[PDB]
């Protein structure tokens, strides 16, 4: 009998696919938990639920797309919980409802491509940056379209992972480069559209995925280049910072003390920046294309009371 | 009369000097009725125009009985000068030549019997016309050649003064590939005698109007050049209007901005804003029963047109002049080195 914690059961399905990512996988977790654990009284499960989102976040507290996913899991177990069927039915009517992210939110991927192909028109240079696998999933659907374009991505340091894109659609079959990160501002002048992906939108539209982001954001804000977003919908957090400093890693973006010995130093700085809604020009989610201030909205109506 | 600047009186319209108090050369009645009426010229063009007819007009001597000729021909032609200023008014290339003509007369000495007069004026000027003018714009096409790449395409704006030959020079003289776009405005449609030119040499000239001027830079495209009518002290350009919206455009699209000038353009003057020192020109131009008539007679109707104003210097990547480049931050260096010591 599992606990559903930390491994016994979430860590487990993450070695079933590398195609699933982290916040769907919470999603799935954390309505297997009750899909079992059913102890018939509305009290405890609501108990058991909160409880296991923050042991689930106490986990892994730098990951923020696990926020985002264990928090629109409450709102689901909301908004499910209301229609007021007195809780005869909704011990099987929640839990019949239950896998319909995982019929829904893991066929999302596709949906994003069908109303996102028509963006990469004929021969755009595109920049991405990071291995954010839903701008591959349009890319994918665009190669398949027999659209001609051309793609440059950018390095993820110190994440490593623009490296893995290079290795992803090379063997699709498109022209690619591999700049590295500091080379923007030489090449963001050539540069037709730019990509990237979310690992979370603020209440006002941002981007709080990786290393610089920003930076490419401020590049595209001063080439006057359209900076988009391919983002899907199970990415809305509530978490909405003010300057460009999100919660820490575990100390200050700017450390000054003292390596002892010969311990790491490219990793100093910070690793999840954040962007402003001015950078972001539009979002792409299952629900259309989105203008930040519809996703301002979008994340105003749920998240009040 | 909310601005009031329809009344600025630095051109006047005033017409038809019939006094006969000089003897006004016929010639200079031809090339003042050829400048005001049809304008078929840029700046460079006035001043090789103004240039030869006083070649002419110099070698027409005509002097005086009593008066050494020393001390009679810069009033002579300044007179013939205040037909031009009736008729258009002055390019700084019209400026800085009549000055240093008049600077040139001055160092005459009175010892001339008339005929050596000619053999230290006329070829005195067109050693002006070869060295302040000619090879000077030999040695742009010689500086500019070699910062245009094959394959690519240039965005001109009017007509071109020095440039036109850069453009024959680097499709044809050198060979590499080039696409031409050219853009002008209303209502001297003077783009079209580049494109003309151009087309029949065999370049690929498209031309374009400045209307539909987001469509050009949506294209591939880089090289903007420009004609200069003058390049002021601070750094402002002042060239044909027009220029600055494609200059700003250019800017803001991140592709260069070049300037084709020489060292004779450069001014002394200064100013910042675009409606400031400028030339009204001649409101019936902009209606061609016909779409209106009669600005006048219905009250509270105006017709205005520009012929020139600023692109301010954080716009123009390169001035490039006979020296070489340059920023535009720097022309007083050359304003004050150069010009006038060479």
């Amino acid at each position: 009998m599992s606990e559903f914690n930390i491994t016994e059961t979430y860590l487990r399905f993450l070695e079933e696919d590398t195609e699933m990512t982290m916040p769907i996988a919470a999603i799935e977790a954390l309505v297997t938990l009750l899909r079992i654990k059913t102890p018939e009284t509305a009290a405890e499960m609501i108990n058991t639920i909160k409880s296991s989102t923050e042991e689930l976040i106490k986990s892994i507290p730098n990951s923020v797309s696990l926020r985002a996913g264990c928090d629109i899991f409450m709102r689901f177990v909301l908004r499910n919980l209301h229609l007021y069927g007195d809780w005869e039915n909704c011990k099987q009517h929640l839990i019949e409802n239950g896998q319909l992210f995982v019929s829904r939110a893991k066929k999302s991927r596709n949906k994003i491509a069908e109303i996102g192909v028509d963006f990469i028109a004929d021969d755009d240079i595109i920049l991405v940056h990071g291995y954010s696998r839903a701008v591959f999933s349009l890319l994918n659907h665009a190669a398949n379209k027999f659209i001609r374009f051309r793609c440059v991505v950018t390095e993820s340091r110190p994440s490593k992972q623009g490296n893995q894109l290079y290795t992803l659609l090379e063997q699709k079959g498109i022209p690619v480069t591999l700049i590295v990160d500091s080379a923007v501002g030489a090449v963001i002048d050539k540069v037709d559209k730019v990509f990237v992906g979310a690992e979370g939108v603020a209440e006002s539209g941002g981007i709080i995925n990786l290393v610089g982001t920003y930076s490419v954001g401020v590049l595209a804000h001063n080439a006057r280049k359209p900076f988009y977003v391919v983002t899907e919908s199970h990415k809305f957090v509530r978490m909405f910072p003010l300057s460009s400093d999100d919660l820490p890693m575990a100390g200050p973006p700017l450390d000054f003390t003292r390596r002892t010995d010969d311990l790491e130093d490219a990793l100093r700085g910070p690793t999840i920046d954040y962007t402003a809604q001015e950078y972001i020009t539009a979002l792409i989610t299952d629900l259309g294309v989105l203008t930040p201030s519809a996703v301002s909205e979008e994340l105003i109506k749920m998240w009040y009371d | 009369l909310e601005q009031s600047f329809d009344n600025s009186s630095l051109i006047s319209s005033v017409k038809e000097l019939l006094l006969n108090k000089d003897l006004i050369h016929p010639s200079i009645l031809l090339l003042t009725s050829h400048l005001a009426h049809y304008k078929i010229v840029g700046s460079i063009p006035r001043c090789i125009a103004m240039l030869e007819v006083f070649q002419i007009v110099i070698k027409d001597y005509q002097t005086p009985k009593g008066t050494t000729l020393s001390r009679n021909l810069t009033s002579y032609l300044s007179h013939q000068i205040d037909l031009l200023k009736k008729a258009r008014p002055l390019s700084v290339t019209m400026g800085n030549a009549i000055r240093w003509l008049k600077q040139e007369i001055s160092l005459i000495d009175p010892s001339t019997p008339d005929k050596a007069a000619k053999k230290d004026l006329c070829e005195k000027i067109g050693q002006f016309a070869k060295e302040k003018i000619e090879l000077a714009d030999q040695l742009i096409i010689d500086n500019a050649s070699t910062q245009i790449e094959e394959s690519t395409t240039i965005v001109t704006y009017g007509s071109s003064k020095v440039l036109t030959e850069l453009l024959l020079h680097n499709a044809i003289s050198l060979k590499k590939n080039i696409k031409v776009i050219v853009v002008d405005s209303r209502p001297l449609f003077e783009g079209r005698k580049m494109a003309e030119t151009l087309r029949n040499a065999g370049v690929n000239v498209m031309y374009a109007l400045i209307t539909s001027l987001d469509t050009i830079f949506n294209m591939d495209v880089d090289y903007v050049f420009l004609g200069a009518h003058s390049i002021l002290s601070n750094g402002f350009l002042y060239s044909r209007a027009g220029t600055a919206m494609l200059a700003m455009s250019a800017k803001r699209r991140n592709i260069p901005v070049l300037v084709c000038c020489e060292s004779l353009k450069f001014s002394q003057r200064v100013q910042l804003d675009s409606v400031t020192f400028n030339e009204l020109a001649d409101p019936n131009d902009l209606v061609n029963k016909n779409i209106l008539d009669g600005w006048q007679e219905l009250p509270s109707l105006n017709i205005v047109n520009i012929l020139y104003d600023l692109t301010p210097p954080e716009y123009i990547k390169k001035v490039i002049t006979e020296f070489g480049a340059l920023p535009p931050s720097s022309v007083p260096v050359i304003l004050r080195e150069y010009k006038g010591s060479a």
